[PDB]
RNA sequence: AGGGGAUCGAAGAUGAUCAGAUACCGUCGUAGUCUUAACCAUAAACUAUGCCGACUAGGGAUCGGGUGGUGUUUUUUUAAUGACCCACUCGGCACCUUACGAGAAAUCAAAGUCUUUGGGUUCUGGGGGGAGUAUGGUCGCAAGGCUGAAACUUAAAGGAAUUG
RNA sequence: GCGGUAAUUCCAGCUCCAAUAGCGUAUAUUAAAGUUGUUGCAGUUAAAAAGCUCGUAGUUGAACUUUGGGCCCGGUUGGCCGGUCGGAUUUCCAACGGGGCCUUUCCUUCUGGCUAACCUUGAGUCCUUGUGGCUCUUGGCGAACCAGGACUUUUACUUUGAAAAAAUUAGAGUGUUCAAAGCAGGCGUAUUGCUCGAAUAUAUUAGCAUGGAAUAAUAGAAUAGGACG
RNA sequence: GGAUAGUGGCCUACCAUGGUUUCAACGGGUAACGGGGAAUAAGGGUUCGAUUCCGGAGAGGGAGCCUGAGAAACGGCUACCA
């Protein structure tokens, strides 16, 4: 019958067994270790505001070659420094040093995007006003 | 094979077939009534002895045990029921 | 060692069947195989059978047709509750139409519709398609 | 348990309200009470012919049983006057569908108008709070010994 | 397979080994069907009259054909002895 | 099948469907009963009883002509021995091997016969124990049982 | 820690070979190799295949045991023996041929009787690297054994078979 | 995976698609997932069988103990009729179930209270040549449960039921103009009121209550400290 | 015995050595109030519930209490820490 007790007992060692062979199972593990909590640059949350340290160019992984255009900021709520992107063509010009970004997910649940190493996070908000808007001219940036 | 009677098999083919996987088991093992003529009386013994018979009064023997049945001893006869 | 008589019994059923044969040499009858037997031959899925006596817990010779799929049983002989029983037919009867869930009840060894009339339940031990 | 002496405590042990008149010269010295728990379980013959006191005895205490009534295989006698017994059950758990062996301990106590051991099936009946976690006592015993006399010596 | 009302619905009603009863169905080209032809007086073998059996793929091909063809033949009358129900 | 060893071969008797008879066997249950408790009373297992009888004496199986196991009939008589046989056997066994390992401190095979055997000892141990034949109180230990067979 | 230390021989020293040659080949040869008293507890410790039981298909070999015989050969006076021959039956180590059947396949009488999915039961696995690492705990005289994570990274690693 | 000079991916213009007062994105979660596997996985080589054996806990564990036969009672559907002024019930019929008996057959047990039922029968007979049919007290049923005494081997499963909040949910009725909802509303003499409602289902594990007696346990008589009187 | 509205190691006194546990005690973690429930629709499941109803806890942290039928109350008082 291979393994598994098949008796109309044998519940306990089933139930059990499986929760130990759960602690295999990734999200199983994170979830209740509460690595959500623990690491991860944001809190556990969908996105985080914070502020620009340094502009950059990241160097594109291959087999492409180009150069990425980023911003490392420093989460308000939380001092961890994050190396995080601005797309669409222009953009990095919005940003300017000192700024105060808002963050959020890349949508692999960590884990790079593409030919961008070590970049978790893009950049969704800047001086409370959004690319989007910024890059389509539908909007413009504050004062000071 | 396909189709036989597991109910009334030969006599024959159940002959040559091991003592437990006949259609229903019993021995193969006989008793037979032994003499030798040096005194009046018979004696039962069991086709596998074991234990080395002698005989009723006269410290004679009758057979020795082996492996299976007993080697009946030198001049003897014998009858079995 | 041997666990449920009924399992070896049926496997051997399913195995012959299978084999293409007719006739199966089964080892060792309990009550219950024979109650199981009954009703399999009750529904025409085997002939006739013959509980040879030895003086030990016997054997029986099953007649069988080529009528049967697979006659099987439930290793755990599960409790059900009157409304989990459609549950157990649906999971294993090939169809709504024929094939029975044979169970043990307080009211006998039954086929699942037998059981359905006479509206008793209790564990289930197998089925027959 | 008790067993013997009666009057082995710093203060006198008597039933209450018993007066038992001097003046008066009676046959039996002291003059006892007693009554029947309910639902059929006889008050047994060693209450009434006892000497020992004990105001949480279900029969000559003053200590009334009602609520649930268990039984339970007693597991544990080194308790004076009390014990703990196991009863056991089987556990569904519904996503396996099946059970699991599963068991607790109950504290009773035991007037000496039963003798027991740990084996001994027990009958006991909920009473009001008599200790800190005796809820129990003590009605009858299913049991008797499981036969230790017929475990004696040889030929 | 008839339906509500008499109606013989659902077409071919397949054949049947009449060795192991279970069902020829189309592409078993490994199939058998056989035809022996009823004899009468004197030799004169009659065409156009024939006891037929079917044989299975499953059986001839594990070779049972011969002794079952024996089998069922005799206990349909031309075998005499030859074939033994026992062992 | 064949707990310690992971030899697997069949090897019982078949008793016979006749379970009286043999008819063609004479003497009466006074006979073979006097036979078991005289052969008892020379010291001997129950065993040793029925293929004594078996071979020499016409009694085939010692319970059919006397609805009685032997056994049974040896305790019914007083001569019941103190524990069963089997058990006396196995712990006999153990005895001896166990010198054998004294006497021989190089030898691991002997170490581990002797763990299989004293295990056998004790589950069986446990078994009589359970159904009254043995106080709940029985256990073998080694500097004991040195005496208890011999 | 004693004994022993012929043999081959980690280390080390060498003669050469190479561009180099801390090696392959040759020489010398320490520990070792063997043994007693005590630890260590790991191997591709391999059938890379848990244990008990049931059922399902053919073939000749062979080990053990047994049965069956007006079988062969051993000569002596026939036996008795032993060896051998043949049939059969339990239980062994394997091979063969098939394949109803199984599988990703190579192949497999189990790796079969599984979507027609339940005989009993122990254990292990849940992409790849990180890493058998870090840490704690425990065992050890040590070398180390057992227990054994995560952060991070990453879209393939991987297996069998085909064609080149 | 596109971009290194004619880009089906970028930046746009054109045109076209999808969804449309909505649509994108991040994070979490559930389905896909038979990648957590009780149902339902996988472990020769792809991830995975401890070097080996013993062994306690735990899970598991052969077969066998009232089976078969006979009679009685009355239900619910379905057929062939319908008698009737869409439904009806008798006789004919199968079929599927519920209950009680006799077979060597405790039903815990006495002591009255009770009787509903026939071995009764006491008359005879409505009426089809009569066991079709019930009213009917005087010898003769226990068990139907009263309540009092005396005692009771332990369990698992299963049945039915009691006890059980509403809102949620499944669901019936009702035309909030539809619908989400709401538990309203609908009839006239709309001049002095008529009136349907506000259902049912689930409610599981435990506990109580009740039928069952298969399957699986448990206890009993072997130094007889046995069983009935 | 004392205390309480009242049972009870609730407390005191003497007396004893007991109680729980691989059927997981005890300890640790909970980004944990418990339920009625929610979401996901073959089924079996998996995830969630702070949040309109029920129950419970608190009023910056604790402790103490007056009044009263009823509170260890905080839109009451007293003390300490903040
Ligand atoms: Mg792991
Ligand atoms: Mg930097
Ligand atoms: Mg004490
Ligand atoms: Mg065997
Ligand atoms: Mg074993
Ligand atoms: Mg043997
Ligand atoms: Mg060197
Ligand atoms: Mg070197
Ligand atoms: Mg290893
Ligand atoms: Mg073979
Ligand atoms: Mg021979
Ligand atoms: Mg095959
Ligand atoms: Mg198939
Ligand atoms: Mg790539
Ligand atoms: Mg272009
Ligand atoms: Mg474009
Ligand atoms: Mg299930
Ligand atoms: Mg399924
Ligand atoms: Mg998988
Ligand atoms: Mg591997
Ligand atoms: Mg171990
Ligand atoms: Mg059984
Ligand atoms: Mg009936
Ligand atoms: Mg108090
Ligand atoms: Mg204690
Ligand atoms: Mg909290
Ligand atoms: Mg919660
Ligand atoms: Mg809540
Ligand atoms: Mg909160
Ligand atoms: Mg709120
Ligand atoms: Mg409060
Ligand atoms: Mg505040
Ligand atoms: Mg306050
Ligand atoms: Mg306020
Ligand atoms: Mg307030
Ligand atoms: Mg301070
Ligand atoms: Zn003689």
């Amino acid at each position: 019958g291979k393994g598994k007790p098949r008796g109309l007992n044998s519940a306990r060692k089933l139930r059990v067994h499986r929760r130990n062979n759960r602690w295999a199972e990734n999200n199983y593990k994170k979830r209740l270790l509460g690595t959500a909590f623990k690491s991860s640059p944001f809190g556990g949350s969908s996105h985080a505001k914070g502020i620009v340290l340094e502009k950059l160019g990241i160097e594109s992984k291959q087999p492409n070659s180009a150069i990425r255009k980023c911003v490392r900021v420093q989460l308000i709520k939380n001092g961890k420094k994050v190396t995080a992107f601005v797309p669409n063509d222009g953009c990095l010009n919005f940003v300017d040093e000192n700024d105060e970004v808002l963050l959020a997910g890349f949508g692999r649940k960590g884990k790079a995007k593409g030919d961008i190493p070590g970049v978790r996070f893009k950049v969704v908000k800047v001086s409370g006003v959004s690319l989007l808007a910024l890059w389509k001219e539908k909007k413009e940036k504050p004062r000071s | 094979v396909l189709v036989q009677d597991l109910l009334h098999p030969t006599a024959a083919s159940e002959a040559r077939k091991h003592k437990l996987k006949t259609l229903v088991q019993g021995p193969r093992s006989y008793f037979l009534d032994v003499k030798c003529p040096g005194c009046l009386n018979i004696t039962t013994v069991f086709s596998h002895a074991q234990t080395a018979v002698t005989c009723e009064s006269c410290s004679t023997i009758l057979c020795t045990p082996t492996g299976g049945k007993a080697k009946l001893s030198e001049g003897t006869s014998f009858r079995r029921k | 060692t041997r666990s449920s008589v009924l399992a070896d019994a049926l496997n051997a059923i399913n195995n012959a069947e299978k084999t293409g044969k007719r006739q199966v040499l089964i080892r060792p009858s309990s009550k219950v195989i024979i109650k199981f037997l009954q009703v399999m031959q009750k529904h025409g899925y085997i002939g006739e059978f013959e509980y040879i006596d030895d003086h030990r817990s016997g054997k029986i010779v099953v007649q069988l047709n080529g009528r049967l799929n697979k006659c099987g049983v439930i290793s755990p002989r599960f409790n059900v509750k009157i409304g989990d029983i459609e549950k157990w037919t649906a999971n294993l009867l090939p169809a709504r139409q024929f094939g029975y869930v044979i169970l043990t009840t307080s009211a006998g060894i039954m086929d699942h519709e037998e059981a359905r009339r006479k509206h008793v339940s209790g564990k289930i031990l197998g089925f027959v398609y | 348990s008790t067993e013997l002496t009666v009057q082995s405590e710093r203060a006198f042990q008597k039933q209450p309200h018993i007066f038992n008149n001097p003046k008066v010269k009676t046959s039996k010295r002291t003059k006892r009470w007693y009554k029947n728990a309910g639902l059929g379980f006889k008050t047994p013959k060693t209450a009434i012919e006892g000497s020992y006191i004990d105001k949480k005895c279900p029969f000559t205490g003053l200590v009334s049983i009602r609520g649930k009534i268990l039984t339970g295989t007693v597991v544990s006698t080194k308790m004076h006057r009390t014990i703990v017994i196991r009863r056991a059950y089987l556990h569904y758990i519904p996503k396996y569908n099946r059970y699991e062996k599963r068991h607790k301990n109950v504290p009773v106590h035991v007037s000496p108008a039963f003798r027991v051991q740990v084996g001994d099936i027990v009958t006991v009946g909920q009473c009001r709070p008599i200790s800190k976690t005796v809820r129990f006592n003590v009605v009858k015993v299913s049991a008797a010994a499981g036969x230790x006399x017929x475990x004696x010596x040889x030929x | 397979m008839e339906n509500d009302k008499g109606q013989l619905v659902e077409l071919y009603v397949p054949r049947k080994c009449s060795a192991t009863n279970r069902i020829i169905k189309a592409d078993d080209h490994a199939s058998v069907q056989i035809n022996v032809a009823k004899v009468d007086e004197e030799g004169r073998a009659i065409p156009g009259e024939y006891v037929t059996y079917a044989l299975s793929g499953y059986v001839r091909s594990r070779g049972e054909s011969d002794d079952s063809l024996n089998r069922l033949a005799q206990n349909d009358g031309l075998l005499k002895n030859v074939w033994s129900y026992s062992r | 099948g064949r707990m310690h060893s992971a030899g697997k071969g069949i090897s019982s008797s078949a008793i016979p469907y006749s379970r009286n008879a043999p008819a063609w066997f004479k003497l009466s249950s006074e006979s073979v009963i006097e036979q078991i408790v005289k052969y008892a009373r020379k010291g001997l297992t129950p065993s040793q009883i029925g293929v004594l009888l078996r071979d020499a004496h016409g009694v085939t199986q010692a319970r059919v002509i006397t609805g009685n196991k032997i056994m049974r009939i040896l305790k019914s008589n007083g001569l019941a021995p103190e524990i069963p046989e089997d058990l006396y056997y196995l712990i006999k066994k153990a005895v001896s091997v166990r010198k054998h390992l004294e006497r021989n401190r190089k030898d691991k095979d002997a170490k581990f016969r002797l763990i299989l055997i004293e295990s056998r000892i004790h589950r069986l141990a446990r078994y009589y124990r359970t159904v009254a034949v043995l106080p709940p109180n029985w256990k073998y230990e080694s500097a004991t049982a040195s005496a208890l067979v011999n």
